[PDB]
């Protein structure tokens, strides 16, 4: 890749070409009504199905 | 009021000319393109490093 990470590999036993993708990562945001109002929150997981 | 027809006609003709100038070719929207480029140049150096 352009940032010098390997993205494709060849299997050393069966000679099959494999693509490599990252495991899921992202940011987490916490949405709150206010501590004085309530103790509940909602969670937003960013950039994920 | 005494010249309303002429004013209406040249208003419509001016809108038609603006539409043609946007249709054929436009560097007039360069400023919105210039904003787009310096962001993409900013990230390409971040991945390069
Ligand atoms: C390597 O061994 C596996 C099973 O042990 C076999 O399926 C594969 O064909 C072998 N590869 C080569 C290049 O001999
Ligand atoms: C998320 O994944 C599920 C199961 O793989 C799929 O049914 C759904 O359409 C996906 N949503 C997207 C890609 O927006």
């Amino acid at each position: 890749d352009v940032s010098d990470f390997t993205d494709s590999v060849r299997d050393p036993k069966t000679s099959e070409i494999l693509d490599i993708s990252p495991c899921s990562f992202g940011g987490v945001s916490v949405i709150t009504p206010g501590t004085n109002a309530s103790s509940e929150v909602a969670v937003l997981y960013q950039d994920v199905n | 009021y005494e010249n309303q027809k002429q004013i209406a006609n040249q208003f419509n003709k001016a809108i038609s000319q603006i539409q043609e100038s946007l249709t054929t070719t436009s560097t007039a929207l360069g400023k919105l393109q210039d904003v787009v480029n310096q962001n993409a140049q900013a990230l390409n150096t971040l991945v390069k490093q």
